[PDB]
C-alpha cells in the first residue's frame, strides 16, 4: 500500500532551520509529484508548494518562497522540506502529500510536529494513577499514568506494549503555567484483575530521548 | 488567491441522519474540487475528487456535488466513525487553497459520566508537588462541570481540564480535571473532593478521599 513517512521535525530555535524528510513507499516515487502542507495548532490546512519528482522542479506558495525550499533524493524515494529562519508562527504539523501538479492530493503522510521555541527539551516524569481500593467487586476500575512536565509535544503512550487498547483514554496535553506540558492516560479494567494482571504504561518522549515503562498497581 | 468558504463551521447529527455540508469558492473553479476527512491526530484522508468522484475504498455513503462556485459533500447515513473535520480544496489554480473545515459531531442519547478520583502518588510528593486527578469517563453530551473542594474550600485557578475527542465507536467523551498543589499545602489538608454536574446525573456526584487513608 502507499505509505508516506515524515521525520526530521521536533524542536527548533527561533532563527533556526529544520530539514523535514518524507519517505515514500508502495508506489513508483517519480510517477507522482509531492506537495507540502502545514497545519498550525487548531487551525486550517495551508499549501506550501509542490515539487516535480521526475526532474526536481519546485513550485512555491508566495508565503514561503525563498525561506522554505524543496529537494529530493530519488535514490531514497524521499522528498525534503528545508525550513529556515523560523519563528513561533511556523509552529505547526507539517504534511507531505502525494499528487500531480495542480490537482488533488490522494495520499498524505502522518504529519510531523515542528515546535519553534527557545525553551529546552525536557523529558516527562511518569506517576501512577493507582486504582482505588474501593473499586467495586466484580465491577469496573480505573487506573492510569500521569505524564507530567515535558517539552515539547508530542509524547506517545501505550499500555502493556500495545496489548491493551480497549478502554484507553490518553488525554490531550495541557500547557501548564510553567511552560511545560502534562497529560494523563487512563484505562478501565475489571476490578477483579487488580493485583493479578500487570498494567504498564509505555511512555516515549522522542525529543528528549526519554522512554519510561511505569507499572501501575493498587497501593498498599 | 481563491478563497474557499465552508458552512456550517460545525454540526451535530444522529447516527443514520443524512448530512450535507457546503463549500463556496470565491471564483469559478469548474469541478476542480476535492474533499478530505481529518480525524483527530491523523492526516487528512482523500474522499472526493473533481467534486463528485469517490476515491477507491471510500464508503458509498459519501457523495459530492456542484460546479462553478457552489459545492457540497453529503453523508447519506451518518455513522459513529464519521466524526471528523471535513475540508474542501480547489485545484483550479495555484496556490491550492482549503476551506476552514466543518466539524461533524455525533449526537447520541445522554450518558452519565463514571467518576473516579486519584490522590497524588508518594513518588510525586517527594518532588515537592501534588497532582490530584478527577476522571469523568464516557459521558454525553460534552458539557460538564467539575468543582474542586479542599477541606470545603472551593479551589479556583489551580486546576486544568482536558477532554478527549468524541469516541469513534460509542460517541462519548471523557474528561480529566487535575488539581495541582505544593506538597506543603497538600499535607495541611484532609478532605479532597471532586464534585461533578452533568445532564445525565439527577444530582451532582462527589468523589472524595481523606489524605493518608
Amino acid at each position: 500500500e502507499v505509505q508516506l513517512v515524515e521525520s526530521g521535525g521536533g524542536l527548533v530555535q527561533p532563527g533556526g532551520s529544520l530539514r523535514l524528510s518524507c519517505a515514500a513507499s508502495g508506489y513508483v516515487f517519480t510517477d507522482y509529484g509531492m506537495n507540502w502542507v502545514r497545519q498550525a495548532p487548531g487551525k486550517g490546512l495551508e499549501w506550501m508548494g509542490w515539487i516535480n519528482t521526475y526532474i526536481g522542479e519546485p513550485i512555491y506558495a508566495d508565503s514561503v518562497k525563498g525561506r522554505f525550499t524543496f529537494s529530493l533524493d530519488t535514490s531514497k524515494s524521499t522528498a525534503y522540506l528545508q525550513m529556515n529562519s523560523l519563528r513561533a508562527e511556523d509552529t505547526a504539523v507539517y504534511y507531505c502529500a502525494r499528487g500531480y501538479r495542480s490537482y488533488a492530493m490522494d495520499y498524505w503522510g502522518q504529519g510531523t510536529l515542528v515546535t519553534v521555541s527557545s525553551a529546552s527539551t525536557k523529558g516527562p516524569s511518569v506517576f501512577p494513577l493507582a486504582p482505588s481500593s474501593k473499586s467495586t467487586s466484580g465491577g469496573t476500575a480505573a487506573l492510569g499514568c500521569l505524564v507530567k512536565d515535558y517539552f515539547p509535544e508530542p509524547v506517545t503512550v501505550s499500555w502493556n506494549s500495545g496489548a491493551l487498547t480497549s478502554g484507553v483514554h490518553t488525554f490531550p496535553a495541557v500547557l501548564q503555567s510553567s511552560g511545560l506540558y502534562s497529560l494523563s492516560s487512563v484505562v478501565t479494567v475489571p476490578s477483579s484483575s487488580l493485583g493479578t494482571q500487570t498494567y504498564i504504561c509505555n511512555v516515549n518522549h522522542k525529543p528528549s530521548n526519554t522512554k519510561v515503562d511505569k507499572k501501575v498497581e493498587p497501593k498498599s | 488567491d481563491i478563497q474557499m468558504t465552508q458552512s456550517p463551521s460545525s454540526l451535530s447529527a444522529s447516527v443514520g441522519d443524512r448530512v450535507t455540508i457546503t463549500c463556496k469558492a470565491s471564483q469559478n473553479v469548474g469541478t476542480n474540487v476535492a474533499w478530505y476527512q481529518q480525524k483527530p491526530g491523523k492526516a487528512p484522508k482523500a474522499l472526493i475528487y473533481s467534486a463528485s468522484f469517490l476515491y477507491s475504498g471510500v464508503p458509498y455513503r459519501f457523495s459530492g456535488s456542484g460546479s462553478g462556485t457552489d459545492f457540497t459533500l453529503t453523508i447519506s447515513s451518518l455513522q459513529p466513525e464519521d466524526f471528523a473535520t471535513y475540508y474542501c480544496q480547489q485545484y483550479n489554480i495555484y496556490p491550492l487553497t482549503f476551506g476552514q473545515g466543518t466539524k461533524v459531531e455525533i449526537k447520541r442519547t445522554v450518558a452519565a459520566p463514571s467518576v473516579f478520583i486519584f490522590p497524588p502518588s508518594d513518588e510525586q510528593l517527594k518532588s515537592g508537588t501534588a497532582s490530584v486527578v478527577c476522571l469523568l469517563n464516557n459521558f454525553y453530551p460534552r458539557e460538564a462541570k467539575v468543582q474542586w473542594k479542599v477541606d470545603n474550600a472551593l479551589q479556583s485557578g489551580n486546576s486544568q481540564e482536558s477532554v478527549t475527542e468524541q469516541d469513534s465507536k460509542d460517541s462519548t467523551y471523557s474528561l480529566s480535571s487535575t488539581l495541582t498543589l505544593s506538597k506543603a499545602d497538600y499535607e495541611k489538608h484532609k478532605v479532597y473532593a471532586c464534585e461533578v454536574t452533568h445532564q445525565g446525573l439527577s444530582s451532582p456526584v462527589t468523589k472524595s478521599f481523606n489524605r493518608g487513608e
